[PDB]
C-alpha cells in the first residue's frame, strides 16, 4: 500500500505493492527474532564454561577422592 | 524524464535480487536447524552419562557415610 | 511502425507476470523462514529447559560430595 | 505395524496408550512396555530407548523421549508426556517414534520406528481415530516397529 | 511529489543487516560445537572416575571393617 513508484493503475500492480508490503514486514520481525536469538545463543554458550569449569572440578575432586581412598588400602 | 518500461524491468531486476538476498538467509536457517538439532542428539548423551554417574556418586557416598561410622 | 509502442508492452506484460511469480514465492519463502526460525528458537529455549537439569545434577553432585569430604578428610586416623 | 517388513527380520512390538480431549484440546501419549526388541550389537547387550517427535503435515516440530532401560529386549516403561494441540490443528498433523540402542561410541542406528497421524492404514490410523474420538482414554494397542525406509515410503 | 523507492530499498538494507548478524551467530554455533565436543570428553571421564570411586569405597568398607574388629 505505497511501498514502491506504481507505473500503473492494474491490479498486478496492485498485489505487486501489498505482497512487498507483507514480505518487509516479516524480514523485519526476523531481525528482531535474529537479535533475541543471538542474545539467548550467546548467554547459553557461555552456561557451557560454567557447567565445565563445575564438572572437571568435581571430576578432579573424584580423581582426589579415588587417590585418598585407594591410599588407605593395604 | 522518466520512463516507465525502465522502471518496471529494473525493478523486476532488483526483486529478484531480494529474493535471492532471502535465499541466503533460508540456506543458513536450515542448516543451522539441522545443525543445533544435531548437537541435541550429542546432548543426550552427555546428559545420560552424567545421570548415570550420579546413580555412582549417591551409591559412593552412601556406602562411604556407612564404612567411616564404623570408627570408634 | 513496430518499435515505437507495440514490442515494449509485451514485454513489460512478461516481466510483470514473471515478477507476480517471485514476490508469491518470496512471500511463502519469507513465512517458510519464519517458520524455520520460531521452531530453531523454541528449541534452542527447550534445550535450556534440558541445560539446567545437567547442572542440577552437578549441584547434587557437588551437595554429597561435599559432605563426603568431611568423611574423608576424617577418615586417615 | 506387523503388516510391514520388520515382523522378518524380528523387530520388535511396542504398547502405547493415546489420548486426547477435544474440547480444552491437551493430548497426552503414554509409553508403557515393549517386547521382543531386535538386538543391534553382536556380543553385548542393547539398552533401549524411545524418541518421540512430533510433526506437522511430514513437517518437523519438537520432540521428546523416554528414560533408557538397561539390559534388555523388553523394556517396561510406563512413562508419560502431554502437550497442547487446538481441534481445528489436529486435523493436520503426525506423531513419529523411533526406538534406539544406548551405545557410548556414537552414530547409533535405530531399531525401528513406527506413526500416528493421517498418511497411514490399519492399527496406526486406527489409533489415531481412537485417540481423537474419544476423551480421556485410558486404553493401550500394540505396534509392532518397521525399518526407516519402508516407514518414508508409506509416509510420502 | 511522485512517490518514490526509498522503502523498496530499506526492504533490501533489512534482509542485509540481519544476514551479517547470522553470519556472527552461525561462528558462535560452531563456538558451541567446541564446547560440547570438549564436554563428550568430560562426561566420560566423570562416569569413569564415579565407577571407580564407588569400587574403592566397597574396598574401604571392607578395610575399615577389619581395621576396628
Amino acid at each position: 500500500g505505497g511501498f514502491i513508484r506504481r507505473v500503473t493503475n492494474d491490479a498486478r500492480e496492485n498485489e505487486m505493492d501489498e505482497n512487498l508490503e507483507q514480505v518487509s514486514g516479516i524480514i523485519g520481525n526476523l531481525r528482531h527474532m535474529a537479535l533475541d536469538m543471538g542474545n539467548e545463543i550467546d548467554t547459553q554458550n557461555r552456561q557451557i564454561d560454567r557447567i565445565m569449569e563445575k564438572a572437571d572440578s568435581n571430576k578432579t575432586r573424584i580423581d582426589e577422592a579415588n587417590q585418598r581412598a585407594t591410599k588407605m588400602l593395604g | 524524464s522518466k520512463q516507465a518500461l525502465s522502471e518496471i524491468e529494473t525493478r523486476h531486476s532488483e526483486i529478484i535480487k531480494l529474493e535471492n538476498s532471502i535465499r541466503e538467509l533460508h540456506d543458513m536457517f536450515m542448516d543451522m536447524a539441522m545443525l543445533v538439532e544435531s548437537q541435541g542428539e550429542m546432548i543426550d548423551r552427555i546428559e545420560y552419562n552424567v545421570e548415570h554417574a550420579v546413580d555412582y556418586v549417591e551409591r559412593a557416598v552412601s556406602d562411604t557415610k556407612k564404612a567411616v561410622k564404623y570408627q570408634s | 511502425m513496430r518499435n515505437e509502442l507495440e514490442e515494449m508492452q509485451r514485454r513489460a506484460d512478461q516481466l510483470a507476470d514473471e515478477s507476480l511469480e517471485s514476490t508469491r514465492r518470496m512471500l511463502q519463502l519469507v513465512e517458510e523462514s519464519k517458520d524455520a526460525g520460531i521452531r530453531t528458537l523454541v528449541m534452542l529455549d527447550e534445550q535450556g529447559e534440558q541445560l539446567d537439569r545437567v547442572e542440577e545434577g552437578m549441584n547434587h553432585i557437588n551437595q554429597d560430595m561435599k559432605e563426603a569430604e568431611k568423611n574423608l578428610k576424617d577418615l586417615g586416623k | 505395524s506387523g503388516g510391514g517388513g520388520g515382523i522378518l527380520e524380528k523387530l520388535g512390538d511396542i504398547c502405547f496408550s493415546l489420548r486426547y480431549v477435544p474440547t480444552a484440546g491437551k493430548l497426552t501419549v503414554v509409553i508403557l512396555e515393549a517386547k521382543n526388541l531386535k538386538k543391534m550389537d553382536v556380543g553385548g547387550l542393547s539398552d533401549p530407548y524411545v524418541k518421540i517427535h512430533l510433526m506437522q503435515n511430514g513437517k518437523r516440530l519438537k520432540k521428546k523421549k523416554t528414560t533408557i532401560k538397561k539390559n534388555t529386549l523388553n523394556p517396561y516403561y510406563n512413562e508419560s508426556f502431554s502437550f497442547e494441540v487446538p481441534f481445528e490443528q489436529i486435523q493436520k498433523v503426525q506423531v513419529v517414534v523411533t526406538v534406539l540402542d544406548y551405545d557410548k561410541i556414537g552414530k547409533n542406528d535405530a531399531i525401528g520406528k513406527v506413526f500416528v497421524g493421517y498418511n497411514s492404514t490399519g492399527a496406526e490410523l486406527r489409533h489415531w481415530s481412537d485417540m481423537l474420538a474419544n476423551p480421556r482414554r485410558p486404553i493401550a494397542q500394540w505396534h509392532t516397529l518397521q525399518v526407516e525406509e519402508e516407514v518414508d515410503a508409506m509416509l510420502a | 511529489n511522485l512517490t518514490s523507492n526509498r522503502r523498496l530499498q530499506q526492504t533490501q538494507a533489512q534482509v542485509d543487516e540481519v544476514v551479517d548478524i547470522m553470519r556472527v551467530n552461525v561462528d558462535k554455533v560452531l563456538e558451541r560445537d567446541q564446547k560440547l565436543s570438549e564436554l563428550d570428553d568430560r562426561a566420560d571421564a566423570l562416569q569413569a572416575g564415579a565407577s571407580q570411586f564407588e569400587t574403592s569405597a566397597a574396598k574401604l568398607k571392607r578395610k575399615y571393617w577389619w581395621k576396628n574388629l
